[PDB]
């Protein structure tokens, strides 16, 4: 089973899963995509000190639209 | 509001379109491949699937069917072949139902759903000098209903509103209305 | 490598005595809320947009945020707070804020990302420095420049810190990525 | 007796009420409707069709609030 997943990204903003640099490209407006087998992952989306974090938990075959929420917001 | 919805692909390779704003409320959305959903020959999704939403501490799992890569909820057209006579981030047209040629359902935007849901507003294109004639009134919409009626998935209030020219150009398709008859 | 920056402009709210502010704005029909009190320490500029420091309210999905948020002609802005200076924005939108016109380093901008649950830019450490590639050969230069900008924006960081200086030969405010070509970053 | 303006996005035909009470508010620039409101509790909805969205507005403090009234009856879909 092989799942995609899309997230929004900007140019400049570094793709990370599982602390593993990922060289991925936002494509027609700014989506960026990964295949993933059956699993856990970190995502993390670090633009300069901005980071946006989620868990990916892939079981099932078909696609994830996910938008990850920034982490120490201030105002938290 | 001017944005066209993105397109997105199943890992099969079809492809649906919604509008997906980066909200970073870690909402998610997941379409699972599924039996029962069809690719057709130009690329886009067809057929029904039951769905995963979660933002902000609420999970949704609508069966959604999909037209044209269109997701659209409350609404069940199994294989009939209709059209999206106009799509936007407000609101979807669905038309192109040869048992009721000039009849449309109005499809507005859920953004928790990602999706095009019917909420009951049935548009019915006649001539306000035919509206003068109760009978032909009824004939009309006994006709839209009869066509329209097996697609809505939960059969649910249906109100026709009587316009002389369906305005696709406009936010309410049905503005300029002269006439509401309901349905059932 | 930088598409075009959505051209779509900011949304303008007033405040019951009649000052603006604007930000951008989605109907995402989910319960979600802004509040911006009239606060003291806001005050309306002579073109009628909203200026100073204040805290602002947000719940969603049953969580609430309070930032302290800084008005720029009207633009949110956190992590950032220059009292009453007058800076330039040299461009804005649902992606990015560019901020520029720092006297005590002109050639300098400070990138905002437009944060989604506060509907407000917010600074994340990302500085430009515009400077030829020819004088950046000399680390002497490169040192002078990035050492003013430093000076020059850690005034207005709420929390100081070592910004991230990405060089430029030209700031590139038409993309979604302004630092589109850097060719060197100190941090 | 007004201290707080609410704004919320009103598209042609849909009707906004508060407390039961339909309010005559138009869409102004950007598509936004506002109601100047005095201190209180106030039930927010805006219906169209069979779809209705809801919003508690307890409104104290002067200032502006912008709010996204929440469909009501999305489990059902």
């Amino acid at each position: 089973p092989v799942a995609l997943v899309y997230f929004k990204l900007q140019p400049g903003e570094q793709v990370s899963l599982d602390g593993k640099p990922q060289q991925v490209t936002a494509g027609e407006n700014g989506f960026a995509s990964l295949n993933l087998a059956p699993g856990r992952y970190q995502l993390e989306i670090r633009h300069n000190d901005r980071l946006r974090r989620q868990q990916l938990s892939i079981d099932t075959a078909g696609t994830w639209l996910v938008n990850p929420a920034t982490a120490g917001l201030e105002g938290s | 509001d001017s944005a066209p919805a993105q397109r997105f692909s199943l890992p099969q390779g079809c492809h649906f379109r919604t509008f997906w704003r980066d909200e970073a409320n870690g909402g998610s959305l997941f379409i699972p491949a599924g039996d029962a959903l069809r690719c057709g020959e130009d690329g886009w999704l067809q057929g029904s699937g039951a769905v995963t939403l979660q933002q902000g501490g609420q999970t949704l799992s609508p069966t959604l069917w999909f037209l044209q890569g269109y997701p659209l909820a409350q609404v069940n057209g199994g294989d009939r072949a209709l059209t999206v006579v106009s799509a936007n981030a407000q609101r979807l047209i669905l038309g192109g139902n040869p048992q009721a040629p000039g009849s449309f359902l109005l499809l507005t935007f859920e953004p928790q759903l990602h999706a095009w849901a019917f909420n009951g507003e049935a548009i019915v294109e006649m001539p306000r000098v035919d509206a003068a004639d109760e009978t032909k009134i009824k004939q009309r919409v006994q006709q839209a209903q009869t066509a329209w009626q097996p697609l809505l998935s939960a059969p649910a209030p249906l109100t026709f509103k009587l316009v002389e020219k369906l305005a696709a150009d406009r936010v309410d398709p049905a503005s300029g209305s002269y006439l509401s008859v309901n349905g059932a």
